[PDB]
RNA sequence: GUCAAGUAAUGAAGCGCACAUGGUGGAUGCCUUGGCAGUCAGAGGCGAUGAAAGACGUGACAGCCUGCGAUAAGCUUCGGGGAGGCGGCAAUAUCCUGUGAUCCGGAGAUUUCUGAAUGGGGAAACCCACUUACCAUAAGGUAGGUAUCUUGUACAAGAAGCGAACGAGGGGAAGUGAAACAUCUCAGUACCCUUAGGAAAAGACAUCAAAUGAGAUUCCCCAAGUAGCGGCGAGCGAACGGGGAGAAGCCGAUUAAUGCUAAUGUAGAAGAACAGCGUGGGAAAGCUGACCGUAGUAGGUGAUAGUCCUGUAUUCGAAACAUUAGCGUUAACAUAUUAAGUAGGGCGGGACACGAGAAAUCCUGUCUGAAGAUGGGGGGACCAUCCUCCAAGGCUAAAUACUCCUGACUGACCGAUAGUGAACCAGUACCGUGAGGGAAAGGCGAAAAGAACCCCUGUGAGGGGAGUGAAAUAGAACCUGAAACCGUGUGCGUACAAGCAGUAGGAGCCUCAAUUUAUUGGGGUGACUGCGUACCUUUUGUAUAAUGGGUCAGCGACUUAUAUUCUGUAGCAAGGUUAACCGUUUAGGGGAGCCGUAGGGAAACCGAGUCUUAAUAGGGCGUCUAG
RNA sequence: CCACUGUCGUUGAAAAGCCAGGGGAUGACUUGUGGAUAGGGGUGAAAGGCUAAUCAAACUCGGUGACAGCUGGUUCUCCC
RNA sequence: GGCUCAAACUAGGAGCCGAAGCUGCGGAUUUGAAACUUGUUUUCAAGUGGUAGGGGAGCGUUGUGUAAGCCUGUGAAGGUGUGUCGUAAGGCAUGCUGGAGGUAUCACAAGAGCGAAUGCUGACGUGAGUAACGAUAAUGCGAGUGAAAAGCUCGCACGCCGGAAGAUCAAGGGUUCCAGUCCAACGUUAAUCGGGGCUGGGUGAGUCGACCCCUAAGGCGAGGCCGAAAGGCGUAGUCG
RNA sequence: GAAGUGGCAAAUACCAUGCUUCCAGGAAAAGCUUCUAAGGCUAUAAACGAAUCGUACCCUAAACCGA
RNA sequence: UUUAUUAAAAACACAGCACUCUGCAAACACGAAAGUGGACGUAUAGGGUGUGAUGCCUGCCCGGUGCUGGAAGGUUAAUU
RNA sequence: AAUUCCUUGUCAGGUAAGUUCUGACCUGCACGAAUGGCAUAAUGAUGGCAGCGCUGUCUCCAGCAGAGACUCAGUGAAAUCGAAAUCGCAGUGAAGAUGCUGUGUACCCGCGGCUAGACGGAAAGACCCCGUGAACCUUUACUACAGCUUUACAUUGAAC
RNA sequence: GGGUUCUAACUCAGGUAUAACAAUACCGAGGACAAUGUAUGGUGGGUAGUUUGACUGGGGCGGUCU
């Protein structure tokens, strides 16, 4: 049946990216504690 | 311990035993029940049960000829070599020398010779007392504990 | 001050383990089970060590009747006729007489019947 | 000999037990490259001169990691150093190096793209530009400029973002406790948000005190779990004053450069002294005899080294740049002049230990509103007297808080299920749309000497020889190599017998040792007989058909800090004992304080008594010793 | 595009399916791409439905080691 | 089982069996008692079932001092046997294995003792060589290659789909594409084959698509409005 | 080294963003053509250009979403 | 139309009907407010509620509780 | 009667026989007029009842075809599991026994079936009670708050 | 001690300019109202936090509680 995923590159960056990121002071928080936890992977 | 927030699974369902934490101390990785902090083991001695315990000591050294006179140990040179033969003429080649004002030079005479020490009266203490085989006090020394103690 | 207990976790489940020698299955290898069979084990032979007194008694009582009932009366009337006539000799050594010495026990019988 | 009757022995498809010998597995022991907790110092930032984090590149050589940036494991230079070297896995090749390489330290040059990202946009590492000067002649190149906001005269200077904890400020829960719960508690905590500095804040009396007065702020030990607050519940909880640390008071105690002077830091240098003999694969261990020591408990080296190496004690170096302090100069800002929408008041809240309470004091949303040194604030309702101090201007070091970090040093801290989640290519693999969650995984050997060659096999795996090695059941999944679990061999038992599988007896067989030779003793097995329904938990009571456990191995639960009471023990003893601190630091000093030495009473007060009472009566509580 | 009946399947081929049938099939239709609404909130031709296999209050992290008069467990030996 | 002048019953009598009760013998231990007097000795008397629980005395383990000691390559720790000793926890000695450490004694401190917690982690059993091997569209044979062929290649025949099970894309993926080579693992069997390993190669545009110009929903949004802070909204615009 | 042109049938594709009807009344902006505001253009050609990124392969699937 | 995944129905919706609110900066809804939807609509419109094509129709009760209107009297806050 | 407890009410019809169905009665436990009443063509994978046709639904199952099951070769799970040398019966017993008593029966080990028991497995019973447990929902429970509304003061003035 | 009027605070989600939104100016319409702050009374399951006893031949119901 269809499943939950569904994927689309444009949906995903738009919604989890770099950029929808950093347009807001909580996704810069969501950055800034990626980066002290050393991820290697900031955003989609 | 890091982690450790959620719930692994459900309380009831799964058929395992219920799990509150994955850093519980039951788990291997988890936190230590009852784990160890830094402590202060330094212990109150009254001063009178210290000058008390001091005092024991000394008599103890004179009963059993573990402690020696001398009226000064003075060296020339700050040169091992010197207070060696020195305590090998005084009979005590592994020794606590106890002096006033403990020289510049004698300190560096005894400070390769390995069971010997050498200590101003005012930095002795119990177990330096009890642990070396001799005591070598100058006269001046104990008299100074004479009046301490 | 970290203890390992290992090593002396090792030989206590050794010393009940090498308690369960010749144990079927389980019971002389996995410690879960041998060390309840190892107390269950010195739980017979503490009350076995009574019944074993208890179990002697009966067998030289069965050898003296039949050793007086070969020659003349019952247990109950030979045991009878020993008390009346003095003899002190336990059934342990009766029964051996019986098993080993038809003469001496036939001796001993006439004793106790000359005695009632 | 034939018949009859009776009665042994013998077997094993498989199985049990014991032992021997393996497999698996990876415990244990020993080990460490990694962690944890601190002490003493330092430092507390990086960024538009483009950060932190990344993307892509970059090598003789494919990848990953480290370094670096199209000048790309690197370029120049100044110092150090002196024979090897071109980073790791991880070697090979071409080569470099006394014309001084590699390497270490200071400075500089280069420094793609993204990212505050800043020329506009955008799905980060991309798309699209405009413009100035120059060059080219084609469709371009080189060097720049172009974001926004703030402050200055369309021009110059700043800012931005990131990042440990600690500070200050703006907002502010609930779980919980009260054995329910709403006041209250939790707690002004978690969290959200703003914003500094090496600290911050506070700070010089419109403060306390009430003594013979003291003399800012901050922190520590007491005062004291006291006075109080409190559905007077649960709880909350001072102050005065005393002992300390540090002390400072001013009217710019500001910031930022520059130059001299001194010191430090960032590479380095030298650095003593052991031989023989036996064992051993190897000596540092054994025996004998030496030597150095301002250097003797360091790390290594083929086993345990003061004299083998690296070191240690000790003595020392800086071309360059940083930092700290002192003096001088420069430029930026600041430089009050005694304080009115202020003090006080009403209303509603908040803070004070203090919950409206008899509620002082402080803050202020709202509404008001002085006196103004012949004055005003405070001294816990309020008034009088007395004392003290002058708000409505600004500042001010130290003692105090902390650790993303740098150096040194330490540990009755861990040692691979521990210690960081992470000893290892870990914030990885993996899981999730995402926020986020989050592993496992160390060890040959002293040295790779990592097994040439031969043989079986498919030129495979795997093995056997050979060889190496002290050792190869140290052969790479490699130290040790446990248990569960699975085999192989040997001995005995077992196919007419009913059940927690043992126990107490006990025949036979097998096997070792003595013994003059089947007799004992040790070991294996166990026909047959008696008895005998696991363990834990929970219960009145469990073989229970009640719970829990498939097994093994490892880990897994009464701790810690403080207060208090009792007991033991030790020192002192009608006395005992200091705390913080100081200290060249377990000593010595520090007597503030605490407990004991007296009780009665609500208290004043009195005191071996005291309270109640008109009572000297009576009665209550005390007296009639050790802390 | 749906999901009415039954068999099968139920350690499935499948964490909701297959087969045989069934309903709508120019409409209040089905569907692609992008966008909006966010937790006491949303959205709901209304079943407390749905809101990423999670819904009478999502998920993640934090308060947090919530509390648990309840259940389980609680490890060496001997003597009174 | 079996039992009838009992092996039933009534009334007596005498023997015997029968418990961890009592006695005998040996040993330990608690308390109290006369003494060389701290277990210094000889005894004596009364005791010694035990859950919750109270009291007492010890064992072992890691670590620190004792210890620059003592032991140890003439073999440490650990592992595995055996013997031996103690009331026990346990101690000691020693064969084998092991290959580099250990620790007397007395104090001192604990991450100090595991069978259970539907405990945690790893390993390995039982079930069991059992179920299953994923659309019932289907295979047979001859050659080839190969260590080996039902499955690979080639051939002949057969069967299945054919509004697909053929072809072109988008989305999504990212090299799976092609060739050579290999078969350990992966592929639910084998494999010489493969979307597996390895090594090479391969994607060429003015016209196809994107980029680009334009805008929808909807974002962001000089200034502006609002809001404790954070932020929320919104104009011109700028994206989409 | 060959052929390669006639009949018939015929789409849901094209004419057709047409036409006819209906009500539920049917994107936007640019490119493009013109007009001017403040202040080069049109024909003829000739030569020379048109950058960058994607393009393999699956795609009713063994390659995507379902371990 | 609906209980994605045990209920598809008599449940929900529905055209139709009624009551009531709403004079426009509408009522009403989101929002802390600014700003929005309602609506670039305007009582033949919009909101809320009930009922539920159509046919025939829909009786009595205003005591209670709401809603609407009224204000003579009693009571009544801050305040003063 | 989707409403009727008594109740299978009564009477009629339909069947050989009808607690259901249809018609009617009215004694409506406890219908009733927009929480709409009574009907109603059409419509419905809606409920009840009755027929024709048709049949393996059944009497009563038989034969056949394919896929498993079964045997061989290869690969190779699962839940469960204190340990097992794991029989019946009548007793006993924490009260329903493979395991205890007595007794009966039974030589040792597979394979194909089977499911009567192992109070078989699965899920720390959802029923029920308990806990000074949770949640969410309701209201004229309590206490609050948002929102709405009243007045006073302020913004806030002048004249008659 | 109330009404009436006025305009100048205040309001406009009116018109005209200011490109637009907003503001500003003028005009127009309202107007000491409205609106907002503080205080205060009412209302207020719209929302929150909670409570809602025990004994009991199970519990509920009933009864009981000194």
């Amino acid at each position: 049946m269809k499943r939950t995923f569904q994927p689309s590159v444009i949906k995903r960056k738009r919604t989890h990216g770099f950029r929808a990121r950093m347009a807001t002071k909580k996704g810069r928080q969501v950055l800034a504690r990626r980066r002290a936890k050393g991820r290697h992977r900031l955003t989609v | 311990v890091s982690g450790g927030g959620i719930k692994p699974w459900r309380q009831k369902g799964t058929g395992r035993a219920r799990a509150g934490s994955i850093r519980s101390p039951i788990w291997r990785g988890g936190g230590r029940a009852f784990a160890a902090k830094p402590q202060d083991w330094s212990q109150k001695v009254n001063r009178k049960m210290y000058r008390g315990a001091m005092q024991c000591i000394l008599a103890e050294l004179i009963r059993q000829e573990r402690l020696i006179l001398v009226e000064e140990l003075t060296i020339s040179a700050p040169k091992t070599k010197e207070l060696i033969a020195k305590l090998s003429e005084l009979n005590a080649p592994r020794a606590l020398i106890i002096t006033k004002e403990v020289d510049e030079n004698l300190y560096l005479a005894a400070r390769n010779i390995p069971h010997v020490n050498v200590l101003d009266t005012s930095e002795v203490d119990p177990v330096s007392l009890i642990a070396f085989d001799k005591v070598i006090m100058s006269v001046e020394a104990a008299k100074q504990f004479e009046e301490a103690l | 001050a970290r203890v390992k207990r290992g090593v002396q976790a090792n030989r206590r489940h050794k010393k009940i383990l090498k308690r369960a020698k010749g144990y079927y299955g389980a019971r002389s290898r996995v410690y879960r089970v041998a060390v309840q069979a190892v107390t269950k084990a010195g739980q017979y032979a503490y009350r076995d060590r009574r019944n074993k007194k208890r179990t002697f008694r009966r067998l030289w009582i069965a050898r003296i009747n039949a050793g007086a009932r070969l020659n003349g009366l019952s247990y109950s009337r030979f045991i009878n006729g020993m008390k009346k006539a003095n003899i002190t000799i336990d059934r342990r050594v009766l029964a051996d007489i019986a098993m080993h010495d038809a003469a001496t026990f036939g001796a001993l019988v006439e004793k106790a019947k000359a005695e009632l």
